């Protein structure tokens, strides 16, 4: 029932990436997984669980920014 | 030998390092035998010792990108350097000259190295004059170079090895502007269009002076994929144990 | 070639050795207590068991390395031997040896002072050493079955493929560690796990105590700097097998984007190497000299720094190759900031031995020659770090002087430490104490003037990955002392294996066991700890044991026979690829088509 | 309690580094393509694919919340469980006609260099979604002389989560590649 409201919304988000072509458009896709991985993390196992993907987007960040770097 | 000042300066920096823990080593520990503040006031001086470095060194990588040794923005000599296997290879475009693992220069004059490699990834070393830059192949990199004092220079590569790379030491030499001039009106056999083809194999070679550029084909710089027109042309690919001496398929200029 | 044919024979007869010696009847010992054994303490046993294995097989090769680099014209290794032997030298170490052997003192030395009873997932561990031992055995067969590869360590692309040209050269490289890989990716998930939920009650976080939280930051850059190379060998074994062109030089690929890849992986790898080796010296030095680790909001808090800020600085090994300047001061100005939180962690050892009493016994020579060595190496890596001047310096013996100063002071010595400050934990009793300052004296002199006059080897002119030099201004003595110091340090192995043929002060759980050569279940009770320090605390301060009548079930995650048939699928599939079948492989699919089964027996069998 | 949940959820933390590798490979290999064939793809199919996918989360997002943690749906794993299996071979089934259609000029890894890397990023990419409906239906063999109970059969979730995994690069790759 509450899923519906975040998966219902997502279907916006690939309906509005297709506006962009057919920064701006670099951060609708995270967003678009965050509404998408929200829903089944926290908690008891959580912190470790949601902070070992945070530190991994980063590197995602280092990799891809610092291979364009050159 | 600009960032030589750098090494030199550096050197004893380093050697006070390695002898403090001799004094916080050697002073106690013998005789100390059976027979939170700190810290936070410690994190002044380890900055100071990079941040030292961290100006100097910045401030000579962006030296070296603009025009370098003794020369304002005058006099501008370009060198085409090209890397195949083993071999040094040389072309002047200045006027159609090419030299291969041999090159001579005048002193105190701005060169324009641009450098390339053919099939393999190499570096011109050369220890006298400092810096040496990675001979990509497909693309061309710039890298500014002069001479200190009339002498020679010994030359290498970065040697990623492969078989025959030991041997790429390649002697240039640095003379005065009125003896260079003479060596270009003096030599410019020429450009056989096939010799070029001959190069490419990775063998023993002598002086080979050749008084024309080779810069007519495909740059070389751009276009790096003439390796498969290079050693399949002439039927060639080699493997580890047995039937190699190139296989088969003879014409070339090697050793003896 | 003619060296080649008397190994193969020799090869055959170590196996026939076990046939008839061992094999009497092995279905009961072998494969019942060993192989496919769960017991954490057994598998770390066969991790440095085989690193000590693969240290005469990188000995052998780097000792007759600086034996054919003895004096200049010297014909002992051609061109094509001497490519590959110092290949596979450096291949068989970090890889093959620093890596078991860590995380062989890791499998066994962690779970201890952690007071649990195994690992997180102690089934996934036991594949995790076989995935590794085959893809040892896959890089150790190309010996005289196929080729061993000639391209470096680090083996850059354009002269990987069709410019190196044997076939089953690279191919073991490639195969080799990608097996590899999962194994030792598996010995980073599960020991992050392990040390995060199953810890004993009162064992806090921020004390428990330091040497497990370099294990735990071991085990993060694992997670993180190792997939790179499982895709990295993935996209590099499709270009020679599968006809990619990701890096070749034919199709217009970049050659430099499978450098920046490797080196990813490559200096976040490095720190691998050393966060074990500081932890074990951390304990050593800490234990013996009977004091406290005093500084942890600086020195924890350092352990976080260089966990993060491994991922920004792994472009400095290019430099050279003409990047865009400013991010060649970059990378230049952020390693200065990497030797800080590194630093500041030798002026946490030599404060925690003062004070304190102190006694040298063999584990605290490993540790007191681990200060300057590893100090000595440090006090030229900072020179490598500065760009301006990197291109001098690049690769000439002064890069190879700078390591081999960093690494072996600080792993090697560390395998050494744990090796024999921990061997009682292995069998009854320990080595030999004074004949064992024999082996660290000669080992000790022998590594000063074997690598020291290669810092001048180098700063003369003496490239790397060559074999000969030439008379050049008189630079061959410098080559051939470095030798000598390199035939003075394999003097000793011998020594080192004469100990092993005789078959404390601490202050943590590592003899708070219940005897020598502890049980399986390890501990019978639980520790309460609630302490930085729980054996000395355990001691002097009242008593606490294990007393009976509070025993309770045992834990049984007995043994299961698919990790072994699991790891030699793949490297039945990795053989396969390699040796010959360079477009496609009829039994590289089959072990694929093994593991698949056998991932679905993952989850069809109820424990 | 299984720390199965946690232990192979940093292995989805890995695969972010997996595939971030390959798409620093695939972004630096975009302005390739010197002598071949310029990406010109079908634009009607990438939105099919991905609002399959999307759905596909759609069904899954509410596919084990008001399953199991909501309610008890036991009889309803035969239903939520196998019509999510399907879209499964959506992707599958539509990716496997790209590439076979992508024969017609730029087949495979060998014509150019950047359709290597997309072949690679979408190609283990096609593998982990293929293996998932492997994984997906091995737990489905519970229901007989098994069926556990929700918080003791941890193999929906471990492998629920993991499918979930896949989405977020899914879209990554829409605006990674496209
Ligand atoms: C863990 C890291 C590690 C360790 C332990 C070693 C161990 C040694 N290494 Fe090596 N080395 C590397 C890391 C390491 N090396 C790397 C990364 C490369 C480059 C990789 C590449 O690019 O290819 C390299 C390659 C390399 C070079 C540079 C190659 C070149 O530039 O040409 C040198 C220089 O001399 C060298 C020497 C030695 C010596 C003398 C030892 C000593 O420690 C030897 C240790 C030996 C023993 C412990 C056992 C002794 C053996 C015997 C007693 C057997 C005697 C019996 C008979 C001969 C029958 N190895
Ligand atoms: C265990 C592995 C390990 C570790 C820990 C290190 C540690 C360091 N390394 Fe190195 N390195 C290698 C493994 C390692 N390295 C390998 C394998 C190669 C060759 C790869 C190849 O090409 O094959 C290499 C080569 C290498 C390069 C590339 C050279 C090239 O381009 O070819 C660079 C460049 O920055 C470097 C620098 C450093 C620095 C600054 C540190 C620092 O982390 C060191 C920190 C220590 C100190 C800084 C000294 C102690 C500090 C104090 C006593 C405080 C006071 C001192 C100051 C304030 C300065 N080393
Ligand atoms: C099942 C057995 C699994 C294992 C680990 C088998 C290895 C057996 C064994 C004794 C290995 C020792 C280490 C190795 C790889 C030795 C190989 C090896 C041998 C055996 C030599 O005799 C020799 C002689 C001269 C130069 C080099 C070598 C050499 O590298
Ligand atoms: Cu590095």
């Amino acid at each position: 029932x509450x899923x519906x409201x975040x998966x219902x919304x997502x279907x916006x988000x690939x309906x509005x990436x297709x506006x962009x072509x057919x920064f701006g458009f670099a951060f609708i896709q995270a967003a678009l997984q965050l509404l998408m991985f929200m829903h089944m993390t926290e908690s008891e196992n959580g912190t470790i669980q949601v902070g070992n993907t945070l530190f991994g987007f980063f590197g995602a960040i280092v990799i891809v920014l610092g291979s364009i770097w050159i | 030998q600009q960032s030589d000042l750098i090494l030199l300066s550096i050197g004893f920096m380093l050697f006070i390092v390695g002898v403090v823990f001799v004094l916080f080593t050697i002073i106690l520990v013998k005789y100390r035998d059976r027979k939170t503040f700190l810290e936070v006031v410690w994190t002044v001086i380890p900055i100071l010792i990079v941040i030292a470095l961290s100006v100097p060194t910045v401030q000579t990588i962006y030296s070296l990108e603009k025009a370098p040794e003794a020369t304002k923005d005058k006099e501008p000599l370009v060198v085409y350097a090209t890397s195949v296997d083993w071999k040094w290879v040389f072309s002047y475009p200045e006027q159609d000259i090419e030299t291969v693992n041999y090159l001579n220069i005048p002193v105190d004059r701005p060169i324009l190295f641009k450098i390339s490699s053919a099939d393999s990834m190499a570096s011109l070393w050369i220890p006298q004059l400092g810096g040496q830059k990675y001979a990509m192949a497909g693309m061309l990199m710039d890298q500014y170079l002069q001479a200190d004092k009339v002498g020679t220079y010994e030359g290498r590569n970065a040697n990623f090895t492969g078989e025959h790379f030991a041997d790429q030491e390649f002697d240039v030499n640095a003379v005065t502007e009125k003896d260079f001039n003479s060596w270009v009106k003096k030599t410019q056999p020429k450009l056989t269009k096939e010799k070029y083809d001959e190069l490419m194999l990775p063998e023993n070679v002598d002086e080979l002076t050749f008084s024309s550029t080779h810069l007519k084909y495909v740059d070389h710089g751009q276009d790096a994929e003439y390796a498969m027109e290079a050693r399949k042309r002439l039927g060639y690919q080699a493997v580890s144990p047995h039937s190699k001496t190139d296989p088969f398929e003879n014409v070339k200029k090697n050793e003896f | 070639p003619l060296i080649l044919g008397a190994q193969v024979s020799i090869a055959l007869s170590t196996i026939a050795i076990i046939f008839v010696l061992t094999y009497f009847k092995k279905w009961k010992w072998l494969w019942s207590e060993w192989i496919t054994t769960v017991d954490h303490k057994k598998l770390g046993i066969m991790y440095i068991i085989s690193a000590v294995i693969m240290l005469f097989r990188g000995g052998v090769d780097g000792l007759m390395m600086r034996a054919q680099l003895a004096l200049p014209n010297n014909s002992f290794l051609d061109s094509n031997h001497y490519n590959e032997i110092f290949t596979t030298h450096g291949t068989i170490m970090i890889i093959f040896m620093a890596m078991p052997f860590l995380i062989g003192l890791i499998n066994v030395v962690v779970p201890l002072q952690i007071g649990a009873r195994d690992v997180a997932f102690p089934y996934l561990n036991n594949l995790s050493f076989w995935t590794f031992f085959v893809g040892a055995m896959l890089f150790n067969i190309s010996f005289v079955i196929g080729g061993s590869p000639n391209a470096g360590w680090t083996s850059y692309m354009p002269l990987a493929s069709n410019d190196m040209s044997p076939g089953p050269g690279e191919n073991y490289y490639l195969l080799g560690l990608q097996i590899a890989g999962i194994g030792t990716l598996m010995t980073g998930i599960n020991f992050m796990v392990t040390i995060l939920k199953m810890r004993t009650k009162g064992m806090t976080l921020m004390r428990m105590p330091m040497f497990t939280w370099t294990t735990l930051i071991t085990m993060v850059i694992i997670v993180f700097a190792f997939p790179v190379l499982t895709v990295a060998l993935a996209l590099l074994s499709f270009d020679r097998l599968f006809g990619a062109h990701f890096f070749t030089l034919e199709a217009g690929g970049m050659p430099m984007l499978w450098a920046n890849l490797f080196w990813i992986w490559g200096h976040p790898e490095v720190y691998i190497v050393i966060l074990p080796a500081f932890g074990i010296f951390s304990e050593i030095i800490s234990s013996f000299a009977r004091k406290q680790l005093f500084g942890y909001k600086a020195m924890v808090g350092s352990i976080i720094a260089i966990s993060v800020l491994s991922f920004l600085v792994w472009t400095h090994h290019f430099f050279t190759m003409g990047n865009s300047a400013s991010v060649n001061s970059f990378f230049s100005i952020t390693t200065m900031a990497i030797s800080i939180p590194t630093g500041v962690k030798i002026f946490n050892w030599l404060f925690t031995m003062y004070k304190g009493r102190i006694s040298f016994t063999t584990p605290m020579l490993w540790a007191l020659a681990f200060i300057p060595n590893f100090v000595i190496g440090g006090v030229t890596g900072v020179m490598l770090a500065m760009a301006a001047a990197d291109y001098q310096y690049h690769n000439t013996y002064f890069l190879v002087s700078h390591f081999h100063y960093v690494l072996i002071a600080g792993t090697v010595f560390a395998c050494f430490a744990g090796f024999i400050f921990w061997y009682p934990k292995m069998f009854g009793h320990k080595l030999n104490e004074r004949i064992g300052k024999w082996f660290f004296w000669i080992f000790m002199i022998g590594f000063n003037i074997c690598f020291f006059p290669q810092y001048f080897l180098g700063l003369q002119g003496m490239p790397r990955r060559i074999y000969t030099y030439g008379p050049n201004d008189g630079w061959t003595t410098l080559n051939f002392i470095s030798t000598v110091g390199a035939f003075m340090m394999g003097v000793g192995f011998l020594i080192l294996c004469y100990n092993i043929y005789y078959s404390g002060v601490g202050r943590t759980l590592d003899w708070a066991t219940s005897s020598a050569i502890p049980p399986h279940y390890n501990f019978a009770v639980l520790p309460e700890v609630k302490s930085q320090d729980a054996f000395l605390h355990m001691k002097e301060e009242k008593t606490e044991l294990y007393p009976e009548s509070k025993f309770k079930k045992i834990h049984m995650p007995s043994n299961s026979g698919r990790p072994f048939f699991m790891s030699v699928a793949f490297g039945l599939a990795g053989f396969g690829l390699v040796f010959e079948w360079y477009w496609m492989g009829v039994v590289g699919l089959i072990g694929v088509l093994l593991c698949m089964v056998l991932r679905s027996f993952e989850y069809d069998n109820g424990y | 309690g299984r720390l199965n949940i946690l232990g192979f959820w940093i292995f989805l933390g890995a695969e972010i580094v997996l595939f971030s590798t390959l798409f620093a490979t695939f972004f630096v290999l975009k302005n390739r393509t010197a002598g071949g064939v310029l990406p010109d793809e079908l634009f009607e199919v990438n939105l099919v694919m991905i609002m399959t996918f999307l759905l596909l989360i759609s069904s899954f997002t509410c596919g084990i919340a008001v399953h199991e943690m909501r309610r008890g749906s036991l009889k309803g794993v035969v239903i939520w469980t196998i019509i999510t299996l399907l879209l499964g071979a959506g992707f599958v089934g539509c990716e496997i006609n790209e590439f076979v259609h992508y024969v017609h000029e730029g087949a495979a890894l060998s014509t150019s260099a950047f359709w290597s890397g997309f072949f690679v990023l979408l190609g283990t990419h096609g593998t982990h979604v293929t293996i998932g409906i492997f994984w997906i239906t091995g737990i489905l063999i519970q229901l007989k002389k098994r069926g556990l109970t929700p918080q003791t059969s941890s193999k929906i979730f471990i492998s629920s989560l993991y499918w979930h995994f896949l989405d977020v690069v899914w879209i990554f790759i829409f605006t990674g590649v496209y």
